[PDB]
């Protein structure tokens, strides 16, 4: 299989630099042109630049003398992008692509999953995880909505699964919202009345940016 | 005539077992001869190089021993030709071409010693001349010699063994079996009536010739150039344009080589001594330029890998092209023994490279490697000056093994030969045979 | 450089139904390409050279166009056809993409399953009080949430967040969280949450009293 795996993104402080790395597997990575495209949060696709297999011609978008440094290491089967004097404009999903053509008009053949780069002077914070049980005098219906709240962490992302992944239906994770340089989100699970509280339903939050693994058992109120 | 054809069709390709066998032996001798000539041209170029080491302190002495060593060898080889075989001067392809017409003599007892040792003089001095001319005559004459030595009679045997002699001689000069055959089939065969050259025979001789070359040359290639990029269909038009530049320039260059033959005759008149002194000075110029400016001198192959890789500045390419257009004419038009085919590979590589550089800068959306245009232009002068596009294309194909470039190579070749025709130009070998046959009457 | 402007920024269509988005070029453009992006998935090349599909791209897909206007089309749209389609030109240099077209499934209208939750005893010990209200599994996405603290409207300190259209049932979801200090929380007694949709004039209030 042909696999493009970019790594190296994350949190970086305004004005710093980072070096992203795309590792090719499943094809002769020589003989192909490589390229970088980035996607600012809820924004268009945008081209950064391309490098030709021998590193004898390197193009960049119309932008600043040493702002980007694309380079490749054909021995390592890996492509690299350096960003310097990092602004907030540079907070984006960074996509690594292999270039080809058809009638000779060149396209973006195979992409990678992406890596995200966040540019904030905010500090890494682990999350506080609170169970959401139904109100004290709860309206016991056929389906019952449970929940748990992931409050005050930075940066993105958190992964939330229920009963270590068994409960996969009726789960609804909601986009995190940023406030005062911290992130909060919450997760709804809807199970049948015979599953809870007859069985135990747990939510597992992981925030690996801060080594946070926590399980929060949902149990009834009062 | 339907009944004759039923007869002839049923009797096709029955070459006499004797002509086949003799083509084999011609092949073997021409191969061995090629290697020998090849090893010698180098060994002299070495001696010359090592001389400049025993005296490397004193720079005027340097420029002097450079000039003189090549001056001496140049003269010797001019002399060797003026004295014993004047039709062994220049290329040798028009002579062997003329011989296939039964209009020129195969003075083999005179050409073999004169061409072999004369070339060695001019080639090993670092003049701007090739192997594949000499080796094509040297192999043509070898083909005659074994016709006489074994006294094979027949029209087939004379045209065949002369043809496979010349074929094996080009194959061995470039390590290019398919390209040696095609040269005979496309360019050297008599061009205006039928002739009885056996192609299966020519095939046997080239096999044997090539195999001799591989026994004395393996592990090292003449032009290693890597695998270059592909060509996109929307890129092809760039090559037809490059062709149309070669089609115009080819005949300009043919004029030049003719007129410069005419201009350089007015300097010595016919006088064996003003001639031999004139080549000594030309040769010495090479041997000097060979030291102070080697791209301007020599056979040129050395710089084909470098131009193809786009390792020359545009500024250095333009220099080299003009300079070598000058030293090319000076050396081949003067009449020395040696040829213009292989330095026309160099001039075309250098030319296509320089177009590739323009064409890269002007079209980033095409993602061009200026090296493909060097490969497309390498066989181009051969298509425009000497109008054998099918040979050069397959010659280049065999020497650079970049078959993905076949359509741009074809398309530049038609361009070269269509525009060479359309602007009033003549096959350079055929316009030399004719101006020679026209003097062989006046 | 060449600006490409995809036209229906967002759109919906029922499965088995004809979809047609659009690209448009500030100058003139040749052989445009098309990429299909699902959220969380690598952008996929869908259609290249104005018309050629890719290995796997089902035949319902087809692209067209010339000169200054191009177009994608799905003769019969599927569920798995839900994604964003970006066009891209390298006919000139440098190469540019368009803004996108988000193609979302269409389904029957559906009413929210409303759920309201009291700040956990765990959050209260630390001194914050966040009240969470879930509007789970509805269509279309337009909706309005109101909070009432002791029957009186509260506007400050509420944060909502819609999910992207759901995989299985192509419905939405959307949570609302009112966050006060533990002190502000205790002054009051009834917290109500009011869903103003399209599927009723009468909101689905859910609420709790601390007593």
């Amino acid at each position: 299989e042909v696999r493009l795996l970019e790594s190296g993104g994350g949190l970086v402080q305004p004005g710093g630099s980072l070096k992203l790395s795309c590792a090719a597997s499943g094809f002769d990575y020589s003989r192909y042109w490589m390229s970088w495209v980035r996607q600012a949060p809820g924004k268009g696709l945008k081209w950064i630049g391309e490098i030709n297999p021998v590193s004898s011609t390197i193009n960049y978008t119309p932008s600043l003398k040493d702002k980007f440094i694309i380079s490749r290491d054909n021995a390592k089967d890996t492509l690299y992008l350096q960003i310097s004097k990092v602004r907030s404009e540079d907070t984006a999903l960074y996509y690594c692509a292999r270039l080809y053509y058809g009638y000779g008009y060149w396209y973006f053949d195979v992409w990678g999953a992406g890596t995200t780069v966040t540019v904030s002077s905010a500090k890494t914070t682990p999350p506080s995880v609170y169970p959401l049980a139904p109100g004290s005098a709860a309206a016991a219906a056929s389906m019952v909505t449970l929940g748990c709240l992931v409050k005050g962490y930075f940066p993105e992302p958190v992964t939330v699964t229920w009963n270590s992944g068994s409960l996969a239906a009726g789960v609804h994770t909601f986009p995190a919202v940023l406030q005062a340089a911290l992130y909060t989100l919450s997760s709804s699970v809807t199970v049948p009345s015979s599953s809870w509280p007859s069985e135990t339903v747990t939510c597992n939050v992981a925030h690996p940016a801060s080594s946070t693994k926590v399980d929060k058992k949902i149990v009834p109120r009062a | 005539r339907r009944r004759q054809l039923i007869r002839q069709l049923l009797e096709r390709d029955k070459t006499p077992l004797a002509i086949l066998f003799m083509a084999a032996v011609v092949g073997t001798l021409v191969g061995l001869a090629a290697v020998a000539f090849d090893k010698g041209v180098a060994w002299l170029q070495n001696q010359r190089m090592g001389a400049l080491v025993h005296t490397a302190d004193n720079y005027p002495l340097l420029l002097t021993v450079a000039f003189l060593c090549s001056a001496v060898l140049a003269m010797f080889g001019y002399f060797l030709v003026r004295k014993y075989a004047p039709e062994a001067g220049g290329s040798g392809i028009p002579e062997i071409e003329g011989a296939l017409e039964d209009q020129r003599p195969v003075r083999w007892w005179r050409v073999l010693p004169v061409k072999f040792f004369g070339g060695l003089g001019t080639l090993g001095g670092g003049m701007v001349l090739g192997r594949a001319g000499p080796t094509v005559q040297i192999g043509g004459n070898i083909g005659r010699m074994v016709l006489d030595i074994f006294r094979l009679k027949g029209d087939e045997a004379r045209h065949t063994l002369l043809a496979t002699g010349a074929a094996a001689g080009l194959a061995a000069a470039f390590n290019a079996p398919l390209a040696g055959i095609l040269f005979i089939i496309e360019e050297m065969r008599p061009q205006f009536r039928y002739t009885l050259i056996s192609i299966k025979a020519v095939f046997i001789g080239v096999i044997m010739s090539t195999i001799m070359y591989r026994i004395f040359n393996h592990e090292v290639a003449l032009i290693d150039v890597g695998k270059l990029s592909d060509a996109p269909l929307n890129t092809l038009w760039l090559y037809l344009i490059l062709g149309i530049i070669f089609g115009i320039f080819g005949p300009i260059f043919n004029k030049w080589v003719l007129g410069m033959q005419d201009l350089l005759h007015r300097v010595h008149g016919g006088n064996i001594t003003k001639w031999v002194l004139m080549g000594g000075a030309i040769g010495g110029l090479c041997g000097l330029l060979g030291f102070v400016a080697p791209a301007t001198s020599g056979g040129g192959f050395n710089l084909i890998p470098i131009a193809t890789a786009g390792n020359f500045s545009m500024g250095m390419l333009v220099f080299i092209f003009v300079a070598r257009v000058i030293t090319t004419l000076l050396c081949f038009s003067s009449g020395a023994p040696g040829g213009i085919f292989a330095p026309m590979l160099a001039l075309g590589t250098v030319l296509g490279t320089a177009f590739g550089m323009v064409a890269v800068e002007l079209f980033p959306q095409y993602h061009l490697e200026a090296g493909t245009f060097a490969i497309a232009g390498m066989g181009a002068l051969l298509a425009a000056s000497i109008r054998a596009p099918l040979t050069g294309i397959i010659l280049v194909l065999e020497m650079t093994d970049n078959y993905q470039l076949i359509l741009p190579m074809i398309i530049t070749g038609l361009g070269a030969t269509l525009l060479a025709q359309f602007t009033g130009g003549k096959p350079l070998y055929s316009a030399i045979l004719a101006r020679t046959l026209a003097k062989q009457e006046a | 450089d060449i600006v490409l402007t995809q036209s229906p920024a967002i759109m919906s269509a029922a499965p088995g139904d004809k979809v047609t988005m659009t690209c448009s070029a500030s100058s003139s453009v040749s052989y445009i390409h098309w990429y299909q992006q699902k959220s969380g998935t690598s952008p996929k090349r869908w259609i290249y050279d104005t018309s050629k599909l890719t290995s796997g791209v089902p035949v319902r897909f087809s692209g067209s166009g010339s000169g200054t206007s191009y177009s994608l089309t799905i003769n019969t749209m599927e569920a798995e056809d839900a994604a964003t389609y970006y066009c891209q030109q390298w006919s000139s240099h440098p190469q540019t993409f368009g803004g996108g077209t988000k193609l979302e499934i269409l389904r029957a209208d559906a009413a929210p399953t409303v759920s309201i939750f009291p700040p956990s005893s765990e959050q209260l010990t630390s001194g914050g009080a966040s009240v969470v209200c879930f509007l789970n599994n509805f269509y279309p996405k337009d909706i309005n949430v109101k909070w009432k603290i002791d029957g009186s409207e509260r506007q400050n300190g509420v944060l909502n967040s819609w999910t992207d259209q759901d995989s299985k049932d192509s419905t939405y979801s959307m949570s609302s969280t009112l966050t006060l200090t533990k002190d502000e929380y205790e002054r009051h007694n009834s917290y109500t949450c009011e869903a103003t949709h399209k599927t009723s004039t009468s909101p689905i209030v859910k609420s709790f009293n601390r007593a």
